[PDB]
């Protein structure tokens, strides 16, 4: 199903792996998806998070606080966590229900808050972005693009 | 799909 991801959504997922690698992490978790959505910096997900005051630095600090880094950066393919897998599966249905045949950055973000339980969700709540508020912000920005 | 980037 990655073939239905937009270019930018694929770049998100590719960057999430490197977010994990550069923290000396050995799985790609939901929090690395969150880092990648913000760090890629152009799509509706990034805009939605910026517009709620969720910054790359705030997320990095919470990931250091909650997870911490390993001793060494791994080479080769880093596997998705169970919850990251769930997020990416959910993203497909967020896209279809919003009337899209491709999975964009916003649908990954929506999948992440739909999953609602892993490290990224914990970080968003800690930083003051309640999951319903995040969802409604995405809907609000998408509605503005219908003009 | 769905274990690694991008399988």
């Amino acid at each position: 199903m990655f073939e239905r991801f937009t270019d930018r959504a694929r770049r998100v997922v590719v960057l999430a792996q490197e977010e994990a690698r550069m923290l000396n992490h050995n799985y790609i978790g939901t929090e690395h998806i969150l880092l990648g959505l913000i760090h890629e910096g152009e799509g509706v997900a990034a805009k939605s998070l910026e517009s709620l005051g969720i910054s790359l630095e705030g997320v990095r600090s919470q990931v250091e606080e909650i997870i911490g880094q390993g001793q060494q950066a791994p080479s080769g393919h880093i596997p998705f966590t169970p919850r990251a897998k769930k997020v990416l599966e959910l993203s497909l249905r967020e896209a279809l229900q919003l009337g899209h045949n491709y999975i964009g950055t916003e649908h990954i973000l929506l999948g992440l808050i739909r999953e609602g339980e892993g490290v990224a969700a914990q970080v968003l709540v800690k930083l003051g972005a309640e999951l319903t508020r995040v969802r409604q912000q995405v809907i609000q920005l998408l509605s503005g693009y219908l003009e | 799909w769905l274990a690694f980037v991008l399988v």
